[PDB]
């Protein structure tokens, strides 16, 4: 199916992107993340629908914290302010 | 950086394939080269199964990264001197990419 | 250093919690791809002619990469997962099983 | 079109190969190549049709020393034993 849905993207921007736009058939994106550095960073882009309950969704523990959401409406990825999960303390996981 | 096509230009003589084939005397192949992260964008064009490997390799690093190929290729016509050693012409499948994807 | 194969890889949806919202089946056989893409490329690896033709210019100019071992063939599993509305549907998932492997 | 062929193989075999042989449509091979250190090792098997004129023509100054040979007719990869370029 088409993409009928225009997105926000930042770090994760199509290189034909314009104005940090990108046109999509799935959902909008908002990404928080920490690098291997740890230092913390923010990223945004276009998600097709195919595989989309997986990437939205995510796994709850990654070697590094993040927080992806994702939204099906025009630019909403703007609104999206996603938060780092909880940091777990103890020597185990 | 991520998944992308980059330049490639593959020049016959370089490759000493300058004798066999008549023309052309090289092409623009490109190749894909960069990153599969997560999550995977719209334009990289994965499948469910690199989505998913994607997601077991953050959990399990044992497990690779998705890899950066050519997810649609073109074909291109060379004349070319055979085994029996006819300057004939033949149409070559796959040749050039004309996209990329993490697979 | 081992050439490109398929390899086993169960993913099992519990474990990367995802049994929440799959409530069938409880995981899968995956499999997954890897291994050198050498020169010559082999008849079992399925590569391209550009793969070929890169693999070439690879081993003049290593600054060119290597091919890569990728799914050539894959296949669907049917699950049933969560509605939004909270209610079970069915679909079948295409491309999720990997069937074979290719230098690309 | 379907394999045809049947060629010896080594380091290059399939994970099915039956007693170190392959079947194929292009071509048996057989190649001698020469790491850094200096010491050499063959190899053979089965090359698909399709791309075998860019694999059994023999480019020049690879970052190594290599001879590949290639023939079409059944285990003739048994009787090549190519040689370095000098």
């Amino acid at each position: 199916t088409l993409p009928f849905l225009k997105c926000y993207c930042s770090g994760h921007c199509p290189d034909d992107a314009i104005n940090n736009t990108c046109i999509t058939n799935g959902h909008c994106f908002a990404i928080i993340e920490e690098d291997d550095q740890g230092e913390t960073t923010l990223a945004s882009g276009c998600m097709k629908y195919e595989g989309s309950d997986f990437q939205c969704r995510d796994t709850p523990i990654p070697h590094q914290r993040r927080s992806i959401e994702c939204c099906r409406t025009n630019l909403c990825n703007q609104y999206l302010q996603p938060t780092l999960p909880p940091v777990v303390i103890g020597p185990f996981f | 950086s991520s998944c992308k096509r980059h330049p490639l230009y593959v020049d016959f003589s370089d490759v000493g394939w300058n004798d066999w084939i008549v023309a052309p005397p090289g092409y623009h192949a490109f190749y894909c080269h960069g990153e599969c992260p997560f999550p995977l964008a719209d334009h990289l064009n994965s499948t469910n199964h690199a989505i998913v490997q994607t997601l077991v390799n953050s959990v399990n690093s044992k497990i690779p990264k998705a890899c950066c190929v050519p997810t649609e290729l073109s074909a291109i016509s060379m004349l070319y001197l055979d085994e029996n050693e006819k300057v004939v012409l033949k149409n070559y499948q796959d040749m050039v990419v004309e996209g990329c994807g993490c697979r």
